[PDB]
């Protein structure tokens, strides 16, 4: 029952400061080292940081060294990663990761063993907007044989994530929420969209539901179709 | 130190 | 700065194959070598550690090689279970990763079917036009969707997103989205986007004009 749960993740603006928790249980926190790694955004995964089971040693990428602090409380039995003048290449889900533990440690060089579920970090001066949901309309260009498309485009957003919801009662042949795409502006955009039989266009109501947590917002959108 | 030594008790 | 390589980047299977996935170190890591397993959603998972030792609890069809350069994970019989990405780590100076090696489910090409939405009115109304181009159901993932405004061809306009693999019938879907400015959508008329895929004997064009809709 090695548990590692991450915590503090959130938004923070450049230049800005940020700290990460990381509560063990389920081992002797105090008796064993302890990694940070994070995975950027496309990028692969990179360690961050390494920490002693006393405090007493550490080490860092050279891409976060001198701005990033790693710190330990063993009466706590919490691992801590501070971060100071933040870029936006540090956004990224940051991972609290357990050093190698065996109990025959008669090893000469240690990795890692048991990850944490992690906690993303986004780096951006972007503020809390509510997305704008526009219709995708279906139409005899979004129509092939008995099957239509038709979706809605959520737009304009920040920070992730939105959920993006279907009425039940709208015969689906599959429901694609594409992935988040970040746009010049700094703000997230994505479209759900929904293989539906071309017989309902005329006749069946097909609604979305976007709600963006972070801003209080639940809005919900008619997909009509059109006559092209 | 080396940084992978053993890092635990 | 010891870089780690695997190959193949994304390797194509079945249930029961017999799969082996190739990691390399930039110099000699004797066996300070480990693979990891991630599932998307999921955090990574130790299977092997020392190049060959597996870890507690991991299956016996997991198995590991390799001293020096040279490594590889093997697993012998591919249950539903094993479908994910691998990641190998060298620990013997500090620790790097691997750019993963995705194993996705193996089936029959299959062309995509490819849908054109024009902007609403309300965006519209907002000052932006944004055309979403769906490529639904295909597979292999390689795609390359083209857009053509009065049959300019468009780059640094558009943003793709793909999705995972469905359990369903092993396809992807993708989506582009092309984004103007309405003073621009307003300057030209023919919309179009060109998909090129391995399922498709031609390029499939799907297009509207401007008005018709």
């Amino acid at each position: 029952q090695v548990q590692l749960v991450e915590s503090g993740g959130g938004v923070v603006q450049p230049g800005r400061s940020l700290r990460l928790s990381c509560a063990a249980s389920g081992f002797t926190f105090s008796n064993s080292g302890m990694h940070w790694v994070r995975q950027v955004p496309g990028k692969g995964l990179e360690w961050v940081a390494i920490i002693w089971y006393d405090g007493s040693n550490k080490y860092y990428a050279d891409s976060v060294k001198g701005r990033f602090s790693v710190s330990r409380d063993n009466s706590e039995n919490t691992l801590y990663l501070q971060m100071s003048n933040l870029r936006a290449e540090d956004t990224a889900v940051y991972y609290c990761v357990r050093a190698y533990f065996d109990s025959e440690n008669l090893y000469d060089y240690y990795g890692m063993d048991v990850w944490g579920q992690g906690t993303t970090v986004t780096v951006s001066s972007a503020s809390t907007k509510g997305p704008s949901v526009f219709p995708l309309a279906p139409s005899s260009k979004s129509t092939s044989g008995g099957t239509a498309a038709l979706g809605c485009l959520v737009k304009d957003y920040f920070p992730e994530p939105v959920t993006v919801s279907w009425n039940s009662g709208a015969l689906t042949s599959g429901v694609h929420t594409f992935p988040a795409v970040l746009q010049s502006s700094g703000l997230y955009s994505l479209s759900s969209v929904v293989t539906v039989p071309s017989s309902s266009l005329g006749t069946q109501t097909y609604i979305c539901n976007v709600n963006h947590k972070p801003s209080n917002t639940k809005v919900d959108k008619k997909v009509e179709p059109k006559s092209c | 130190v080396d940084p992978n030594a053993n890092p635990n008790v | 700065d010891i870089q780690m390589t695997q190959s193949p980047s994304t390797l194509s299977a079945s249930v029961g194959d017999r799969v082996t996935i190739t990691c390399r170190a930039s110099q000699s890591i004797s066996r300070w070598l480990a693979w990891f397993q991630k599932k998307p959603g999921k955090a990574p998972k130790l299977l092997i550690y020392t190049a060959s030792n597996l870890e507690s609890g991991v299956p016996s069809r997991f198995s590991g090689s390799g001293s020096g350069t040279e490594f590889t994970l093997t697993i012998s019989s591919l249950q539903p279970d094993d479908f994910a990405t691998y990641y190998c780590q060298q620990y013997y100076n500090y620790w790097t990763f691997g750019q993963g090696t995705k194993v996705e489910v193996k089936r029959t090409v299959a062309a995509p079917s490819v849908f054109i939405f024009p902007p609403s009115d309300e965006q519209l109304k907002s000052g932006t036009a944004s055309v979403v181009c769906l490529l639904n159901n295909f597979y292999p993932r390689e795609a390359k969707v083209q857009w053509k405004v009065d049959n300019a061809l468009q780059s640094g306009n558009s943003q793709e997103s793909v999705t995972e693999q469905d359990s369903k019938d092993s396809t992807y879907s993708l989506s582009s989205t092309l984004t103007l400015s309405k003073a621009d959508y307003e300057k030209h008329k023919v919309y179009a986007c060109e998909v090129t895929h391995q399922g498709l004997s031609s390029p499939v064009t799907k297009s509207f004009n401007r008005g018709e809709c």
